[PDB]
């Protein structure tokens, strides 16, 4: 069955003998299953996808429905025209039929092909829903311990699983998530990492979303699970505990009270010097959303001693970040009290404040200068928005606030004239 | 009201 034509193909699936229509079958999965360019659009064209979906219902023969399961699947994994190819030839509910089939490869294949079908967009995601399939599904992991299961097997459905948690507009049917949750609270507290990680993400679906969805999410209790996730030494593992934290601390400042009682706090002195850019930038987006809480979860900040972190990622990293670390000054000075922001400056953070106002992005300019009027008013309250003049003048700051009254857009030199004619 | 909302899992996999 190696490297067979498309013609050969289909005049053994014609053929009117069901051995010869399984070796077609197995030489249309392996020319699916190659490396480069598996000829997808001429399996199609050829119209194959109806018969390997008639193949699917072939109880009295296992062979060719696990051959056509792994074919579809392989069509499935394409562009979006693909998998409506296999849409619309019927494989949804004969997928689904299959989850219940006693050969553990089968179900498995069937698990594999709805989660490509689902992975492609909503609109597939709601219709594999619609058809049934999370009854099924979940059926599977119904057992006392999940490490009876083989490895690869839970693999698969955690991920399929994480497809139909996956996307918006719209996001999952509300009462499908409620349905999902609880397995999916269970597969966080497996041991296997990938399996840990396609939960990570599947939490972090669900939390990319209003507060009413964070909620569900809080309310199952996994945060603390989440936490510990978060200090795993697997990247896999952290960048998508990562996104569901930062996801939760969008939501209410209840909601991100709990992140901070979790004990999320202390893994970020290694998140903000991680040496993957993006781990450090998310883990910024996530600091400036909490900075954006309550004067008492800014001393939370304070007390795990995270300003001077924010002032080292704002003095050196990746310019994402650096503008992630800008929004994390700004709402920290928006809502502090007055003595948290004399800390502020006292960790050093106005060098670096000035520094990024020679940054080519009308936006950080916007955002730091926002954040200096905040703590000259901090100064004012003080009586001292003398030294802090001087402090700016100093390190080269006058120089380039003056230079921005030339700028271009409007919003930059109106704030700037307004910091020189008052405090300069 | 300040809050800002937003190496991943592939969306669809092959079997080889």
């Amino acid at each position: 069955t190696v490297n067979w034509s498309v013609e050969d193909i289909v005049k053994g699936i014609n053929s009117n003998n069901l051995e010869s229509q399984l070796q077609a079958t197995q030489a249309a999965r392996k020319l699916l299953s190659r490396e480069k360019q598996p000829p997808i659009d001429n399996i199609i064209r050829a119209g194959l996808i109806p018969k390997f979906v008639s193949f699917l219902g072939k109880t009295d023969c296992s062979p060719i429905q696990f051959e056509s399961a792994w074919a579809l699947t392989n069509i499935a994994s394409g562009t979006s025209e693909q998998t409506k190819a296999v849409v619309d030839g019927g494989a949804i509910p004969a997928f689904i039929s299959l989850l219940a089939s006693p050969h553990a490869h089968i179900s498995e294949q069937a698990v594999w092909a709805l989660g490509n079908i689902a992975g492609d967009g909503s609109a597939f995601r709601d219709l594999v829903i619609k058809h049934g399939a999370i009854d099924p599904l979940l059926a599977l992991l119904a057992v006392p311990d999940l490490s009876t299961l083989a490895c690869g097997y839970l693999r698969n459905l955690t991920w399929t699983l994480s497809n139909l948690c996956r996307n918006k507009n719209p996001a999952p049917p509300l009462d499908a998530v409620e349905q999902i949750l609880p397995t999916l609270v269970r597969l966080l507290h497996h041991n296997d990492p990938e399996v840990l990680a396609d939960s990570c993400w599947a939490i972090s679906y669900l939390t990319d979303g209003p507060n009413e969805r964070i909620e569900m999410v809080v309310k199952k209790g996994v945060v603390p699970q989440l936490v510990k996730l978060l200090g795993a030494t697997e990247l896999p593992i952290v960048t998508p505990a990562l996104r569901a934290i930062g996801n939760i601390v969008t939501g209410t400042d209840e909601q991100t009270q709990k992140v901070i009682d979790a004990g999320a706090l202390a893994v970020f002195p290694s998140l903000l010097t991680n040496p993957k850019t993006n781990i450090q930038k998310e883990a910024t987006w996530t600091m400036s959303n909490i900075t954006a809480g309550r004067q008492d979860q800014i001393q939370q900040v304070v007390n795990h001693g995270l300003v001077p972190f924010l002032v080292g990622v704002l003095s050196k990293a990746d310019f994402k970040t650096q503008k992630e670390a800008a929004w994390a000054i700004t709402n920290y000075t928006s809502g502090g009290t007055v003595e948290q922001i004399v800390y502020l400056v006292h960790c050093g953070i106005i060098e670096p404040l000035m520094n990024l106002l020679s940054a080519k992005d009308t936006k950080i300019i916007q955002v730091i200068l926002d954040a200096i009027s905040n703590i000259f008013q901090a100064a004012e309250k003080l009586g001292e928005t003398e030294k802090l003049s001087i402090m700016i003048e100093e390190c080269g700051g006058l120089d380039k606030i003056e230079a921005l009254q030339r700028h271009e857009n409007e919003s930059v030199y109106k704030a700037s004239l307004n910091l020189i004619e008052k405090y300069f | 009201e300040s809050k800002r909302v937003n190496d991943s899992s592939p969306a669809k996999k092959t079997r080889r």
